């Protein structure tokens, strides 16, 4: 399903069909994208479930070398990032950095607190980690010169903004989807009539109130203007 | 009833040329008001509004057999080519003019884009303005191949805004009465553009209401300023 099937399945719960509606689709993405990341915690916090493929999406990140701190020499060796902010994902799901491949590879995404301290072991000396640093971008560390020369990865996550990582969707076959509207809603079907309630139960009795309506100076609301 | 009949009966009602007072009316004021009677009645039937009924349309045999008369069925693939729409995918078809109420409206499709699914009949939908932009996007509610889009515009016009190409369009409305002229009228007058006798098209069971409506029409017609 797309997000505009969803939208206008709540609209039409609410009959928000006037365009002088107080309502708009926004408020409907934004309870929705956010009704999602809450459905999604419930269900997949308390213990370990078999999350579905549709709660998932792929972004494509192009990453650039950038100095750890600045370009002085004893500030550390270089880090790999994306170049624009990276979404935040859930910890509910199976978070992968792949490159380019699903099949194949191993970049590890790891916390912030562990990626301070990897690669010691010998063994691992030669095993790319990520992790989303407080700058909001994704930064790669290892031990191996060569993960410098990397350039494109992509990463599959149950990501907590389904708009973000909707707007940063990996490029189809047929081309780029322009329109979130056109895009897939990332969630399994069993978790879409729930969604639907919650936010029309959100909506139902805000649709109904009244307004502060006459322009005089006044507050209107008390009187149930 | 004949014209005679109307004539005859209507003058009876009206006690015409009898001791007691009464009203006498010329031929046209009876064709007046039988008329008006007539579309009054038929208005207020289709829309649900007369007391005595208090039915709707088709919404029981007797109003059927009352307004069967009046229903029309047309077709149309000719469209007006220069207009102004409200989308790129809007054609335009020319409405008969003698149309009233359209209460069944249709189109189909003829578009590659639908597979196998060509000449699907898809039902036409009266949408109000305020709908049409949140319904042009709506999936379930906006154009598609079982749904199409009808707007009212200037000059007798019918706004088809739908997905695919629309080849035809059939609709059903309730057609222009033929008036109730019980004699055929000087140069210069007319009823409804008819100046010849003109015999009433509906069934003769409601005849006689529209008698009693045109008798209560003459009367306060001599009777509003008394």
């Amino acid at each position: 399903m797309t997000y505009n099937e969803l939208i206008y399945m709540v609209l039409d719960e609410l009959k928000l069909s006037s365009d002088d509606s107080y309502y708009t689709p926004d408020h409907v993405i934004f309870l929705l994208v956010k009704y999602r990341s809450f459905l999604l915690k419930q269900r997949y916090s308390d213990i370990k479930k078999q999350i579905p493929d549709s709660d998932y999406q792929s972004i494509c990140l192009d990453l650039i070398e950038v100095p750890a701190i600045s370009g002085e020499p004893c500030e550390g060796s270089s880090y790999l990032r994306s170049k624009n902010k990276v979404p935040t994902t859930m910890m509910i799901g199976n978070p992968r950095v792949y490159p380019m491949d699903f099949y194949q590879g191993e970049i590890t995404y790891i916390s912030r607190d562990r990626m301070r301290y990897v690669g010691y072991n010998k063994f691992l000396r030669n095993i790319i980690y990520c992790s989303k640093a407080p700058d909001g971008y994704l930064y790669f560390k290892s031990w191996n010169p060569q993960f410098l020369h990397l350039e494109k990865v992509s990463f599959n996550a149950i990501f907590e903004d389904a708009k973000e990582a909707s707007e940063m969707a990996c490029p189809e076959e047929n081309g780029t989807i322009c329109k979130l509207e056109d895009k897939e809603f990332p969630i399994e079907d069993a978790l879409v009539p729930p969604l639907i309630e919650l936010v029309v139960k959100e909506l139902r009795g805000p649709e109904y109130s009244p307004k502060d309506e006459d322009n005089n100076a006044k507050d209107d609301l008390p009187d149930a203007r | 009833m004949t014209n005679k009949e109307f004539s005859d009966g209507f003058s009876t009602l009206l006690n015409s040329f009898g001791i007691t007072p009464n009203i006498t009316l010329d031929e046209y004021e009876k064709s007046t008001f039988l008329t008006n009677a007539q579309e009054q009645l038929i208005i207020d039937i289709y829309s649900g509004r007369n007391i005595i009924y208090g039915k709707s349309f088709e919404q029981t045999e007797e109003i059927r057999r009352y307004l069967s008369n009046l229903v029309e069925t047309y077709e149309t693939s000719t469209k007006v080519t220069g207009k102004l729409g409200l989308s790129k995918d809007s054609v335009f078809f020319e409405i008969p003019q003698d149309t009233w109420f359209i209460t069944y409206e249709v189109a189909f499709l003829k578009d590659s884009r639908l597979g196998c699914l060509d000449g699907i009949e898809a039902s036409v939908v009266p949408l109000p303005q305020d709908d049409l932009y949140r319904a042009k996007d709506n999936p379930f509610r906006g154009p598609s191949k079982d749904r199409v889009l009808r707007l009212d515009i200037k000059s007798d016009l019918a706004e088809l805004i739908s997905k695919y190409n629309v080849d035809k369009y059939l609709m059903r409305y309730i057609s222009q009465p033929t008036p109730i002229i019980l004699v055929d009228l000087p140069d210069g007058l007319s009823i409804n553009g008819v100046s010849t006798e003109s015999e009433c098209e509906l069934n003769p069971v409601v005849h006689r209401a529209i008698l009693e409506r045109a008798v209560q029409l003459a009367i306060i017609s001599k009777t509003q300023l008394t």
